[PDB]
């Protein structure tokens, strides 16, 4: 939407170049008075596993970022990574800064922008705010 | 002494300038430096390499070797650290290493060697400290 | 004057003595898992494949101490990286597969690696 | 619009105008090419400066690592791209990349190629292996 995420100055000024790491989350920027290597955020995912087998994440595959979904009912061998095993989950209204299922499975919480919205475990109707 | 000599070498097959703290390694200094630093101190691009039962620590600069030699040792960090401080002091005198310019500032380098390592025990030096002496 | 009662108290000097002092207080079946020895040790074979090959050897040794028959030579400690639970995720054996080699890494590392597959299992 | 960010200053270094900044293709080091005639690289995880190379005495606009050869390519106002070994510290090769100073270099790890872009309005290709 090209809306300003941040403006950064440093007391180095005149920023000539940019480049980005191809494996991602470091960008480095060349200035008149020096160079800086900078580290960008998001290093880790937000998700939670309840007891209903709705393990909910945001982003990823068979889930959108804006909406909320995910399920994981698979128990295949401990030695490898298990499939996504997602089942579809209803409405959301906010972005997931952190998105989490209830630890015993009755609530879902999506948190975002100074607000939390509560959606119901497997029905996803707005429970609470 | 723990540190036999502190030596700047050219791998022309001779010790270009060198320091004998107390009279021991005179002529001896040149033969060691001349043979061993030619082979990269017999190194493989490793700072510590030991040959003919003498520990050689080094750094290549051009056709020249800045060399520290010991045949005994008190600590790991220390041997490198005197060499390192030496490597701050040497381009102030000679603008990198190079046999003719090393040759011309025998006095400068030699004096630093006495100051840096005294009776084989690694003292410390710095480019400002060096100034008071050659003033 | 060396040997401290402490962990340290600070600075490279104290730190260098300290790994010597640690090897004393646990000599038993090599260091196993190398202490502060690891830092100098890489430079000791800067030419270049020989470090990995060596590193691979230690990592294999460390996994387990097996029976130690003909080319089953893994020393160090018996349990410290186990071998072979069926609930362990994503398992020990993944690292063990590297050691089985056709050349899968380069030849110096290869010769070390084939012996090392034989050695753990 | 919201996004998971957290800007952090991993390492800084002060030097005369750095035209190019790079991350090492496979290593945790970042190389910055400066107008000191020097290119300098620092590994901004352990905060150790791994090595410096004096490409020219006039600005080095570009620098990049050709990680496989264990070499770094630089292009400076010598109108040359000079190549050095970043562990055996010596100049691997010297060549005239262009008729003018070299603003940027791009490295193809899968091919022997670097193409360099210069302000002689031309981009030229060089093959490190030849």
């Amino acid at each position: 939407t090209y809306r300003l995420e941040s403006t950064l100055n440093y007391g180095m000024e005149r920023v000539w170049c940019v480049a980005s790491l191809r494996g991602s989350n470091n960008v480095a920027l060349g200035y008149d008075e020096g160079s800086i290597i900078v580290k960008l955020g998001r290093e880790e995912p937000a998700m939670s596993m309840d007891a209903n087998g709705k393990i909910i994440w945001a982003k990823h595959s068979e889930v959108q970022q804006a909406n909320l979904k995910a399920m994981g009912d698979t128990e295949i061998k401990d030695g490898e990574r298990l499939p996504l095993a997602v089942k579809d989950m209803g409405s959301c209204e906010i972005y997931p800064q952190t998105i989490q299922h209830n630890p015993n499975g009755r609530f879902v919480v999506v948190c975002g922008d100074g607000e939390y919205i509560i959606y119901t475990a497997m029905a996803l109707r707005n429970k609470s705010f | 002494m723990v540190l036999l000599a502190a030596a700047v070498c050219t791998k022309a097959g001779k010790a270009i300038v060198s320091r004998q703290f107390v009279e021991m390694t005179r002529t001896r200094i040149e033969g060691l430096l001349a043979a061993f630093p030619k082979l990269m101190n017999t190194g493989k691009q490793h700072t510590f390499v030991e040959t003919e039962s003498v520990r050689y620590v080094y750094q290549p600069m051009e056709k020249l070797y800045m060399v520290l030699i010991t045949t005994k040792n008190s600590n790991i960090l220390e041997d490198l650290e005197t060499l390192r401080l030496f490597s701050r002091v040497i381009p102030e005198y000679c603008r990198a290493l190079e046999e003719n310019e090393i040759s011309e500032h025998c006095f400068d380098l030699i004096f630093a060697f006495d100051e840096i390592v005294a009776l084989g025990y690694r003292e410390n030096v710095n480019l400002a400290q060096i100034r008071t002496f050659t003033e | 004057v060396e040997l401290i009662y402490k962990v340290c108290h600070a600075n490279p000097s104290e730190r260098a003595r300290f790994i010597r002092c640690i090897y004393n207080l646990l000599q038993s079946s090599s260091p196993a898992v190398k202490y502060e020895a690891a830092g100098t040790l890489v430079t000791l074979s800067s030419a270049p494949t020989a470090i990995k090959a060596a590193a691979q050897c230690y990592i294999d040794l460390i996994i387990k101490e097996s029976d130690n028959n003909v080319k089953l030579i893994v020393l160090d400690r018996l349990v410290e990286l186990k071998e072979h639970p069926a609930h362990e995720r994503v398992l020990q054996d993944l690292v063990m597969d590297i050691l089985r080699v056709l050349s899968t890494p380069d030849l110096e590392v290869r010769k070390k690696t084939l012996q090392l597959a034989l050695d753990l299992v | 619009m919201p996004l998971r960010l957290d800007i952090k200053r991993k390492l800084t270094a002060r030097s005369d105008r750095v035209k190019s900044v790079d991350l090492h293709p496979t290593e945790p080091w970042m190389l910055a090419s400066l107008y000191n005639g020097s290119v300098c690289v620092w590994n901004h995880e352990t905060q150790t400066l791994v090595k410096t190379f004096e490409v020219c005495d006039l600005p080095v606009r570009a620098a990049k690592f050709v990680a496989r050869k264990n070499w770094v390519v630089t292009g400076a106002d010598d109108m040359q791209i000079r190549v050095f070994n970043y562990n055996t510290l010596e100049r691997v090769h010297m060549f005239e990349a262009h008729s003018d100073y070299i603003r940027c270099i791009a490295v193809h790890p899968t091919q022997p190629f670097i193409l360099t872009s210069s302000d002689d309005m031309l981009i030229k290709l060089w093959d490190w292996d030849k």
